[PDB]
DNA sequence: CTTGACAAAAGTGTTAAATTGTGCTATACTGGGAGCTGTCACGGATGC
DNA sequence: GCATCCGTGAGTCGAGGGTAATAAGCACAATTTAACACTTTTGTCAAG
RNA sequence: UCGA
């Protein structure tokens, strides 16, 4: 449940990446990113309830 | 008698509490498979039973 | 609380008690001398260190701190003493 | 893996992600180095 | 529930866009205002930006501009109506360049209004820093202001490139200018991003989060441990007291914040104690040393006094008072061994 | 020095706010991320508010209770006991004057109870959505002539004050 | 809060909807649903 | 004339004649209308407040707003080498700051949509240091649900200063 | 049992859900439906109205019985403030104090009913002015007993017409509120909305109540 | 208590080295976005 | 007047455990601050 | 989230 809305957040992460840089040869690896999961699991196994 | 620059910040046992030690865990910066939070050099832990 | 080493709270409904037994230096006492007042702690600490009877408070602070709080709310809040003339709390303070 | 739909560029690369804290046996994560433990929900069942 | 999104929304949506023609011709006319200007500087021998904010004196509103700069800026009747009667004793050739010059004044904010419906759609990228949305959107238009007094329509570009880079700016440094509660400057920012980078880079590729070694060491020249675990030190931002705590909502952070910075009750009587105990053990002391003490240490006037000052009032030579504040010390160094009074306050 | 019987809360005016100001904080800054000291018109600005330490100017040229009250000479700060800082209160001058959300948002609102506007209309008034009418000279809109206290639109009053047009393609 | 354009109806109640991302159902809602109302039932979705 | 936002509503509140309303209202009272004496009521007990008082209604417009002292909104650093700091600082400066931007683009003579907009927000911002989360959604610390505790907040409430810090001890 | 809700409705002195119809003046009963609704008249000699009742609920009244102001007509509670418009304060003070008094004995619980009286005297404390006459006083006016009450008595001496008025009953909270001293309904609730009001009349603490004090 | 000779502490002026503030980038970019439910009682402003 | 919407509450002290996260960048003027060369006091010593 |  946490993991779907985090790898969302990262889904989104991936649009404005897409739309900047050089659209010609971009591998997976520039376009993948940490934050806006391993933080979404961050926040839940800390601060949930 | 002249006070010196450093003064004394060092941990007591709180009161209501006190025994033996059974353990002891140092941690300080710049050891092996311990990364410690910026700008701190040193951690200590005393277990009291 | 014991982590910080503290004293306990006097609750609400121990004021009511309070107030309810009639005791006015006990309640007075509660609600000032040994819990916000600035001078109050002090000279009633020195009082019985020097085996005298601890004099009486003047300023709550937190009090204070209310009516300034007040002030940000741009609410003028002023202390009159019984003729409607102002009263400086602040003790020459702010007063510019 | 990475598709151009026009350009028909197709580059693989598999990547990393982060990393997800894992249970031991008796069922109880270890978060901060102090073990902690998530609790059951209950809320009534989707549906209609 | 009135947003106040949705206001500023539908106001730039009132006024449409605008296509090459009405764009050039815009920007034409306001070069052509502000060169008008440059001559009609020339006219009565004033200054550019004088005559040009007269005319905005006469356009965008009138007393308003004059009346609520806050309490000083230029006076309204002496340094403004002046300027008004002073370029009215001019013919047609000159008199005619005024309204140009207004003319171009107000190609001006049509132009920025035309293309605030971009700056709106700049700073929608831009969300999720230290500022909000209306926020960030103003501060970015600020930026679109100057976009248009420096563009111009004679390179063949079109507005939306020129202005852009400036919005682009101009949210960007916004952004260094408010950020954190307390401020940083520039070029911490910037290292600070580099730093950042630099994590996201080799964290992606190595499968794990580097070491001040490795970060520093992929940082180029200069950049060791210390420095980067410095910045990082600097990079954390202050934390609210009104944070809540666990499960209990009612539970605040500040409650638990202790004040040292006010003397403690026991304090009090702990310096009054030491203030007392020592006038007494000084009254052992010749009239003349007790007070030569105490003045050398800032217990009259509170400030140290040199030995040329104690010897100054008193007569005597420099070494004579070290002399007598020596041996009175150790005068009282015989008396302390004995009453174990002041003995105490060894911290 | 006096016993104190009374207390009153009552509104106060810009001026008495500006009496208690000892001065505008303009920087939206707080302490230097280096020196941790107050910023120059920062919120903890020591200028006004007063000194972080008892008596102990903050520059440092003055330091102890010896000379007492008398504002120094290079930061301008006073030297003064270092509670004055909980006591003193700053004051920041708005370019176009602002409402107290309370009197608005009151359940009897009082500006609208006394100018008699509802706070459905105050709300677009005040938060900048529709004008209001002061002294229209003349004005009239759809042969009803326009008073004072009504409420206008966008279109509206630059079609009253600047006139009503019509662009065809 | 925003013109009623054609294909901002298009665009918006669609997901509310069709998406099964913003709309998710639970297996167990979407599976009792189904034997409850005596039909079936595709995706976890509303509408397709 | 049909200026909008608050500073209008400084104007008309401003040239308002407390006597004449009054005597109007006295007037208006008289009227047999079951409901049009019960609404006079109602506003004359307001005019009757301000009258009474002896305070202005214009000043429920506010110019220069209050600024709490350092030590009420304290930012001090724990053990650690944390920092930690009061959300009021943080209103009041996102406040000034929309003040000074504002000040800045207006008497550059930006055009008065933007002008417009950023009193708006000089509105919203005020609001959100007097009473924050009485209008629209509370403004809260970017990242986290909390909303930022303001003047009102501290006031009213359970745990408020009267409750908590007062009434109890 | 009603219990502790019921404690609060009379100490709040809410509308009850059981709420029974009260004779407003001393009539004759009587008893007249056709079978759709059950209506119920009460006629003095020169006056007259009529009550209009649901079939289902069961009434006390027998058709001709002579009965008076504030008796009620169908079982159940008793609207407060209709008892305070119907028979007088007195009748009021008597109802409330033995409706809380009748849940606290049926619980097993003894108490003396000064206590309850003490707080029944803060309930109905205000009035409604009606007819100020020579006073500042404006029609609709809320104010309490003893200032109404002294009011009168100067306006007495000094000849002129008093003020005419009319028993104000209200619940704890509703009462507290409306208290002289502002720093008592700061300290209690409604704080934001107390302080506005409070300021707009500048009204001016004499700290009489002894809360307003434990704040100072 | 004094007189002269001196090391160290503390001063004062100019400068090297950092830190900090400001400006501009011209292909063309022209209206955001996230939603969250299983209260409850009451009191007043507002709308039919 | 009669349905609806907004606003305000809702128990008392404790016990703990506490803190996550930044994709613009570079060139240069403006100060600020650390560096440093040398001056004037200040403190200390020896002998009177 | 437990103690009374
Ligand atoms: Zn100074």
């Amino acid at each position: 449940d946490q993991f779907r809305v985090g790898l969302a957040r990262l889904a989104r992460g991936v649009r404005e990446r897409m739309v900047m840089g050089s659209p010609d040869t971009l591998t997976p690896a520039k376009l993948v990113n940490s934050r806006p999961l391993e933080a979404a699991l961050r926040e839940f196994f800390s601060r949930s309830q | 008698e002249k006070a010196r620059d450093v003064k004394d910040t060092s941990l007591r046992v709180p009161p209501g509490e006190g025994g033996i030690v059974v353990g002891r865990l140092r941690l300080r910066r710049g050891d092996p498979g311990v990364e410690l939070k910026p700008g701190v050099r040193e951690v200590v832990r005393v277990f009291v039973a | 609380g014991k982590a910080q080493f503290g004293g306990q709270r006097f609750g609400e409904m121990e004021v009511w008690a309070l107030e309810a037994y009639g005791a006015a230096h006990t309640l007075q006492e509660m609600l000032t001398i040994k819990s916000d007042d600035i001078e109050g702690r002090n000279a009633a600490y020195q009082a019985i260190i020097k085996g005298e009877d601890v004099p009486e408070p003047s300023v709550p602070e937190s009090f204070r701190v209310l009516v300034k709080e007040l002030q940000a709310l741009a609410l003028d809040v002023q202390t009159l003493d019984e003729k409607d003339n102002p009263v400086d709390i602040f003790e020459g303070l702010a007063s510019k | 893996q990475l598709i151009h739909k026009d350009t028909g560029l197709i580059k693989e690369d598999e990547v990393f992600l982060g990393h997800l804290p894992l249970m031991t046996e008796d069922g109880s994560f270890i978060i901060n180095g102090a073990d902690r433990v998530i609790v059951s929900q209950i809320h009534r069942s989707p549906g209609v | 529930t009135s947003d106040p999104v949705r206001q500023y929304l539908h106001e730039i949506g009132q006024v449409p866009l605008l296509t090459l023609e009405e764009e050039i011709d815009l920007a034409r006319k306001v070069e052509e205002g502000m060169e008008a200007i440059k001559k009609l500087s020339e006219a009565t021998g004033l200054d550019q930006e004088l005559i040009r904010e007269v005319v905005r004196a006469k356009i965008l509103g009138t007393a308003r501009i004059q009346k609520i700069p806050g309490l000083k800026e230029k006076p309204d009747p002496k340094t403004v109506e002046e300027v008004d009667g002073k370029l009215k004793s001019l013919p047609k050739e000159l008199k005619r360049y005024l309204h140009i010059a207004r003319e171009g004044e107000a190609a001006r904010q049509h132009l920025i209004e035309a293309n605030l419906r971009l700056v709106v759609s700049i700073a929608k990228k831009y969300t999720g820093r230290g500022l909000s949305f209306l926020d960030l959107i103003q501060e970015g238009n600020q930026g679109l202001i100057r976009a248009v007094e420096k563009f111009e329509y004679k390179r063949r570009f079109k507005f939306s490139t020129y202005a852009t880079w400036w919005i682009r700016q101009a949210i960007n440094r916004a952004i260094a200018d408010q950020a954190r509660t307390i401020r940083i400057p520039v070029h911490m920012v910037e290292t600070i991003n580099k730093l950042s980078r630099t994590a996201r880079q080799l964290q992606q590729e190595l499968g794990r989060e580097p070491s001040y070694e490795e970060i520093a060491e992929a940082m180029g020249p200069g950049w060791d441990a210390k420095r980067v675990e410095e910045t990082l030190k600097i990079a954390q931002e202050p934390v609210s007291l009104e944070t809540p705590i666990g499960d209990e909502k009612d539970s605040f952070y500040g409650d638990f914040i202790p004040d040292e910075n006010l003397p403690s009750p026991v304090e009090a009587a702990a310096q009054s104690l030491l203030s007392e105990e020592l006038e007494k053990a000084l009254s052992k002391l010749s009239e003349r040393e007790a007070m030569v003490l105490k003045l050398r240490k800032g217990l009259i006037d509170g400030r140290e006094h040199t030995l040329e000052e104690v010897g100054a009032y008193f007569g005597v030579t420099r070494e004579r008072i070290r002399q007598i504040e020596n041996k009175a010390l150790r005068k009282l160094k015989y008396h302390e061994s004995r009453t174990r009074k002041l003995r105490d306050f060894l911290e | 020095k006096k016993e104190v019987r009374k207390v009153r809360i009552a509104l106060a005016s810009p001026e008495k706010i500006r009496s208690w100001s000892y001065g505008e904080v303009e920087k939206p800054e707080t302490i230097n991320y280096r020196t941790l000291k107050p910023e120059r018109d920062g919120l903890f600005d020591e200028r006004i508010f007063g000194p972080i330490k008892d008596y102990e100017c903050a520059c440092g040229k003055y330091k102890r209770q010896r000379f007492e009250g008398k504002v120094c000479e290079r930061c301008g700060v006073e030297v003064t006991r270092s509670i004055v800082r909980r006591y003193r209160m700053g004051h920041i001058e708005l370019a176009t004057p602002a409402a107290h959300i309370w009197f608005v948002k009151d359940v009897p609102s009082k500006i609208g109870t006394l100018l008699d506007l509802s706070a459905t209309e105050l709300e677009q008034v005040l938060y900048f959505n529709k004008y209001i009418v002061l002294d229209p000279k003349g004005a009239v809109l759809d042969g009803v002539p326009v008073e004072k206290r009504q409420l206008l639109t966008d279109e509206e009053y630059r079609e009253l004050r600047y006139g009503k047009q019509e662009t065809y393609p | 809060g925003d013109p009623p354009k054609k294909d901002k109806a298009l665009a918006y109640l669609f997901g509310l909807l069709a998406d099964p991302k913003r709309y998710d159902l639970g297996e167990a809602g979407r599976y009792k649903a189904e034997e409850k109302l005596g039909v079936g039932l595709s995706g976890r979705t509303l509408v397709r | 004339d049909a200026r909008m936002g608050a500073e209008a509503i400084q104007e008309l509140l401003k040239e308002l004649d407390l006597e004449k309303l009054e005597r109007e209202l006295l007037e208006e009272m008289k009227h047999p209308s079951r409901a049009r004496r019960a609404k006079a009521r109602k506003r004359l007990e307001v005019v009757r407040a301000f009258l009474d008082s002896g305070n202005r209604p214009e000043w429920m417009i506010l110019e220069a707003v209050p600024v709490l002292p350092p030590d009420l909104r304290p930012m001090v650093q724990v053990d650690g080498g944390r920092f930690a700091t009061s959300d009021l600082n943080d209103l009041y400066r996102r406040l000034i700051n929309r003040n000074n931007r504002l000040k800045k683009l207006l008497a550059q003579g930006a055009p008065e949509i933007i002008i417009r907009n950023e009193k708006r927000m000089l509105q919203e911002a005020v609001d959100a240091v007097i009473d924050n989360g009485r209008r629209g959604s509370p403004v809260t610390n970017p990242g986290s649900e909390r909303p930022l505790r303001s003047l009102t907040d501290i006031l009213s409430g359970k745990q408020g200063r009267f409750r908590q810090n007062l009434l109890g001890k | 049992t009603q219990g502790l809700p019921r404690v609060i409705e009379l100490f709040e002195a809410r509308r009850p859900k059981a709420k029974a119809v009260i004779s407003e003046i001393d009539g004759v009963v009587r008893i007249e439906e056709g079978e759709d609704r059950l209506s119920v008249f009460v006629e003095s000699e020169g006056f007259s109205k009529e009550y209009k009742l649901p079939k289902d609920a069961r009434l006390l009244v027998k058709d001709g019985d002579y009965v008076e102001a504030g008796q009620p007509l169908t079982r159940g509670a008793i609207d407060p403030h209709q008892l305070l418009e119907a028979k007088g304060p007195e009748a009021v003070e008597r109802y409330l104090v033995d409706e809380i008094q009748k849940v606290y004995r049926a619980q097993g619980v003894k108490l003396h009913d000064k206590h309850i009286e003490i707080v029944v005297r803060q309930m109905l404390k205000y009035v409604e002015v009606t007819d100020p006459g020579d006073s500042r006083l404006l029609e609709g006016q809320v104010l309490e007993k003893w200032d109404v009450e002294a009011l009168n008595e100067r306006l007495i001496a000094e000849g002129k017409v008093p003020v005419a008025w009319k028993p104000l009953l209200m619940g704890v909270t509703k009462s507290a509120l409306s208290t002289k001293s502002w720093l008592s309904a700061a300290s209690f609730q409604n704080t934001t909305h107390v302080l506005t009001e409070a300021a707009i009349a500048g009204k001016k603490d004499e700290l009489i109540g002894l809360k307003e004090n434990v704040i100072l």
